């Protein structure tokens, strides 16, 4: 008995917003609700040709006559104002609980089995530690990607909004708690206590998680970039668009959703690289490589058929991953 | 339990191989013929050896009628048939695999369905 | 006495395409000036995730299509960033005449029909379908993924008689449930409209307004649409959404299935909570067929069951044959 379902779905349970962006001033960040937006602006740029060339096109009159010629882009650039040091970058997220229920499946006994496995391992160790490490990436502000490498203080304030006005607030300087070692401090416990209580379906919660970022003055800010259409007018096209809500620079919601849930130190590397985010087939499109491999016996399908058909549960820290990859969500089956 | 229904269920299921269980198999190898044990045998041998020892008569219809039920309770894994046709609607729909639905075809009944079926073949 | 070999029923309750707004909580009174909710247009980046069945799980392949991103280009619905509610707003009429087909083939069949089904009415009428089509308005079901996680949703259910709001009903659908149907003593009288509506009485027409405080900035989920993705260059469009000149917004038969969901008479558990009215009683999510044909309590067999046979089912299920001849269709052939 107790194939696998033939198609299987989960909710996305961690719903974060697009982050917008905007500029203003370092002390006068306790204000900050009439912080102008930081606009996605065009620039031209000329750029020589680069690229590295085969053995039979080093000619050098071909080279010389090649980059008399030059490349023109005409491409987006986010700066913040010439009068405004600190970024700004603000989002929502809310927490849903009940990460075991699927939204599709197409077995009645495997999904009964497999949510009284998620029952078990909840009553088991609850989501203190899932909870912990997604405070953890709510607290260093990672979700700024290219906005906290060489900024000078990042600061983190994460308020409760529960019936419009705010509960409780969480204020962190990003920099101390760094991105692999996680230091479990006693706001930090506060935060995981309450979105495992939102995960576990004990409430509902809804942060609002503003990062401030002290980038300098009038320097280059990176919100997430859209790709090209390629169709009407193609000469003469914008090389590079920005992403931008209402005339306002925004990164992308499943972007910060990445950067939330760069949990597992897992994996079978776990020494060099640091916490990845969590995924089937564990993979990083930066390195290049899946770090949990079906070959070998870390994997998230081989982990959840060994869990839930043949009964034999692996480490708490394995166990960890499969349940932080349901809480991602996503679609498992054959395609 | 009907004849043809044994064999379109011989025909429309998928190629499985080991399937059966050990009550399954313990029940058949008895139960059968003493011809052909059917050990790591694919779906289609089995059905088409059994439909084979029921046409040549040797063994009744009770017999074939548990064992082709056996063969169907066993097996839950189902081809697509390419084609539904929804009837009080006077409809066709088309299987397209990248949907994973029932685009829509033509209008027509049954006897539409059956030249469609003809022609492209009655299974995915 | 056989069926007749054509017989249609119109659908006696008709829903508009629910179309979605966005605003701020608690000033939702004054909201008829609110913003649509528009369907942007973004880009995103998936990466390998689906099952490889053992011909592609190999060291270098995988790595290889790793390297490879899947760029999509998918259209996305969220409430600004200074609106943190979602209003979702359509008109639901309810016609009545229920159990009279709009196209007979036989005469014997069709008199015999409408004798059961007076038979019915006059016997218990439609206020145990009412309750429930009122409960499903109430509870707002038909704000289907914008419900989940949503911290207070509110309904108001006027009654527009000839464009003056004669009646007003206010509910909050997360006091009430999503699965057990007890009455309350405001519900009542929708149900009793929505009886009158269905026995004949009158023309009930209700505008179902609801708001649910989602948070700032957050995503809100209309009907999404259909493609057909033949071919995708670098980055082509995955996922499109509904959008009623420019303003997203539900289909009028995804908000019609969630009125509908009042059967909990099938035979596996009535308390795995209410699922659709349909013949052979289904849910694509679960994948199976509650009321299956093998068993004797689908729609079609219970049908020409009582019709025919004058086999009078359970009172619990004449309530399910009943509700099946107001969603409509053609039966019989």
């Amino acid at each position: 008995i107790l194939s696998t379902a033939s198609v299987l779905a989960f909710e996305r349970k961690l719903d974060p917003s697009d982050a917008l962006m905007s500029a203003g001033a370092w002390a006068q960040r306790d204000a900050s609700q009439e912080w102008p937006a930081v606009t996605v602006r065009e620039k031209s740029v000329r750029g020589t040709i680069s690229n590295r060339l085969k053995t039979k096109d080093r000619d050098p009159a071909k080279l010389d006559a090649s980059i008399q010629s030059p490349n023109l882009q005409t491409v987006d650039v986010a700066n913040l104002p010439s009068d405004a040091d600190t970024l700004k970058v603000r989002f929502t997220l809310r927490v849903l609980g009940g990460a075991g229920t699927p939204s599709a499946c197409n077995d009645a006994a495997y999904r009964d089995k497999l949510l009284q496995t998620v029952a078990t391992y909840v009553n088991e160790q609850g989501f203190a530690e899932l909870a912990r490490r997604y405070a953890h990436n709510l607290a260093n502000a990672r979700f700024l990607w290219r906005n906290r490498v060489g900024a000078e203080a990042v600061e983190v304030r994460i308020n409760h909004i529960r019936q419009g006005e705010v509960a409780r607030t969480w204020r962190f300087d990003a920099l101390a708690i760094g991105l692999r070692d996680f230091k479990a401090d006693a706001e930090l416990d506060a935060l995981a206590e309450l979105i495992a209580s939102g995960l576990s379906g004990s409430g509902h919660v809804l942060l609002e998680v503003v990062a401030f970022a002290r980038i300098g003055d009038g320097q280059e800010v990176f919100p997430s970039q859209e790709l090209i259409l390629d169709k009407g007018d193609k000469k003469g096209q914008k090389s590079k668009t920005l992403y931008s809500v209402r005339d306002a620079a925004a990164i992308h919601s499943q972007k910060i959703g990445n950067a939330l849930r760069t949990i597992d130190t897992w994996y079978p590397d776990e020494d060099g690289l640091g916490p990845i985010a969590v995924e089937p087939y564990g993979s990083v499109t930066s390195q290049g490589k899946a770090y949990r491999q079906p070959k070998q016996k870390l994997d998230f399908y081989t982990l959840l058929d060994n869990w839930v058909l043949r009964d034999e549960a692996p480490a708490v820290e394995q166990q960890h991953y499969v349940i932080a990859n349901l809480i991602r969500g996503g679609v498992f089956g054959e395609a | 339990m009907k004849k043809i229904e044994m064999i379109e269920i011989s025909q429309n299921r998928q190629n499985l191989t080991a399937f059966l269980h050990i009550s399954e198999i313990k029940a058949i190898n008895a139960k059968l013929a003493d011809g052909v044990d059917v050990d790591k045998k694919s779906f289609d041998e089995i059905c088409s050896i059994v439909l084979e020892q029921y046409q040549a008569k040797q063994i009744s219809n009770k017999q074939a009628s548990e064992i082709f039920e056996t063969l169907a309770k066993a097996n839950k894994s189902f081809k697509i048939e390419k084609f539904r046709c929804s009837h009080g609607y006077n409809e066709i729909y088309k299987y397209s695999p990248d949907h994973e639905a029932y685009l829509f075809y033509c209008k027509g009944g049954q006897g539409q369905l059956n030249k469609l079926i003809a022609e492209n073949g009655r299974f995915m």
